[PDB]
């Protein structure tokens, strides 16, 4: 059951570098590629993320794509950069310019053939292939354009597998790019048709996590990308270690998505402890559950109190009783019954895995499907309508060749997604 | 001023939430003639 990773754009390549550092650490792989681990439990599932090269070495199943190699030169110069296969770096000769049409139509069609040949070679090498995993930002240019182009081509090639994306979405308070509404709207239109499950992260939520919860004095992008790499490596933990209640990406999708358009989820990771307070709180399943449901620990700006949970999933790592997990999930569902959709009798799935991450006694990752995500799309649609009515920057996209009708389709599809969430929020048994 | 997450905590739990450690409990429901005669004779 093998996963293939794709890293696109600056954000994707940097998060991928930190992810492969975390994964190499958990399985005891030296940056030269030699196994130096201390338990057979590490070796027996190494195939899930690594392919074996001759005389001991392991290589990571990842494709790196970008339109200018600057970020790739930074990752190759990094401490673990040597592990990556040289032939897996695909690059052009000019940047995306933060423009969706350029990234999708001009340099996209020029490079895409080499990316599909690398992705097909990597996928076919697996003895049994599980879904793909893609990291990119939706507000950028090569991330949005090449991510959605490659997702569409892989969905044509491998329609029976899973398509999973980790995506960065624009903050509600400060923009990092002026033309964010167009790129976000077109990317969400592409994802709702092509994707099977999509997770969304706001950089503002990670900044507030670092400052309030971890009280870091001088955080850097390495810390934010470490938090993301921790949750990303946590969702797949039950795929690659033994446990009392095994789980799989398809089982999460089957339990989380009630209707095919409603596949956007909130994400969280629980055992974050403040830099000077570990002496004040013991590890226990109730402590993890309490942090698990605290909105301070959620990586999106929308708050659960304005919506209702359709479904949620918790994956536990560590040696613990099943009774405590089941009774905690029952107590949280019974005490807060108004925030759970009433026509579903149980919204939470639990899973338990025996092997925790190194240096932690226990850990859990939380995935939540909540209707409050409709507030983000409504805000993006408002900003899109403000910019489009006045043709604010439209000449770049139209000059590249885009039909204006594409913008009206994407706006209509996002507005219908918001309407569908609002209708399911206020549905009743009668 | 530092920006903040716009979500406030509502959900709360506790350790050992079950009553007496049991998921459920069942209620209490309350609750001839003479024989053959013989002997030595002459
Ligand atoms: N968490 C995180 N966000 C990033 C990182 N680099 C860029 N971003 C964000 O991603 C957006 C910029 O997209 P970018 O990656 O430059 O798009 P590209 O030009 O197509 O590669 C902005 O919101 C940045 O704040 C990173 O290393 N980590």
């Amino acid at each position: 059951r093998e996963i293939v990773c794709v890293q696109a754009g600056q954000c994707g390549n940097q998060i991928g570098s930190k992810f492969w550092e975390v994964i190499s650490d958990e399985h005891g792989v030296d940056p030269t590629g030699t196994y130096q681990g201390d338990s057979d439990l590490q070796l027996e599932r190494i195939n899930v993320y690594f392919d074996e090269a001759t005389g001991g070495r392991y290589v990571p199943r990842s494709v790196l794509i970008d339109l200018e190699p600057g970020t790739m030169d930074s990752v190759r110069a990094g401490p673990y950069g040597q592990i990556f296969r040289p032939d897996n770096f695909i690059f052009g000769q000019s940047g995306a310019g933060n423009n969706w049409a350029k990234g999708h139509y001009t340099e996209g069609a020029e490079l895409i053939d080499s990316v599909l040949d690398v992705c097909c070679k990597e996928a076919e090498s697996c003895d049994c292939l599980q879904g793909f995993q893609i990291c990119h930002s939706l507000g950028g240019g090569t991330g949005s354009g090449m991510g959605t182009l490659l997702i569409s081509k892989l969905r044509e090639q491998y329609p029976d597998r899973i398509m999973m994306t980790f995506s960065i979405i624009p903050s509600p308070k400060v923009s990092d790019t002026v033309v964010e509404p167009y790129n976000t709207t077109l990317s969400v239109h592409q994802l709702v048709e092509n994707s099977d499950e999509s997770m969304c992260i706001d950089n503002e939520a990670l900044y507030d996590i670092c400052f309030r919860t971890l009280k870091l004095t001088t955080p850097t992008f390495g810390d934010l990308n470490h938090l993301v790499s921790a949750v990303v490596s946590g969702v797949t933990c039950c795929l690659r270690f033994p446990g009392q209640l095994n789980s799989d990406l398809r089982k999460l999708a089957v339990n989380l998505v009630p209707f095919p358009r409603l596949h956007f989820f909130m994400m969280g990771f629980a055992p974050l402890t403040s830099r000077g307070s570990q002496q004040y709180r013991g590890l226990s399943v109730p402590e993890l559950t309490q942090q698990m449901f605290d909105a301070k620990n959620m990586m999106q700006a929308a708050d659960p109190r304005h919506g209702r949970y359709l479904t949620a999933s918790a994956l536990f790592r560590g040696r613990m009783s099943t009774k405590e997990v089941d009774e905690q999930m029952l107590n949280v569902q019974n005490k807060n019954s108004s925030y759970f959709i009433e026509w579903i009798p149980n919204n939470i799935k639990s899973s338990v895995c025996d092997i925790p991450p190194k240096g932690l006694k226990m850990a859990v990752t939380f995935i939540g499907n909540n209707t409050c995500i409709q507030e983000m799309f409504r805000r993006v649609g408002e900003q899109f309508t403000l910019m489009f009515r006045r043709k604010a920057f439209l000449h770049w996209y139209t000059g590249e060749g885009m039909d204006e009708m594409e913008f009206t389709e994407a706006e209509s599809n996002m507005n219908d997604l918001v309407s569908e969430y609002q209708q399911y929020q206020d549905a009743t048994i009668e | 001023q530092h920006n903040k997450h716009p979500g406030k905590t509502v959900m709360f739990t506790r350790k050992d939430p079950l009553k007496r450690g049991l998921f459920s409990s069942y209620p209490y429901i309350p609750e001839a003639g003479p024989n053959i005669k013989t002997g030595k004779v002459n």
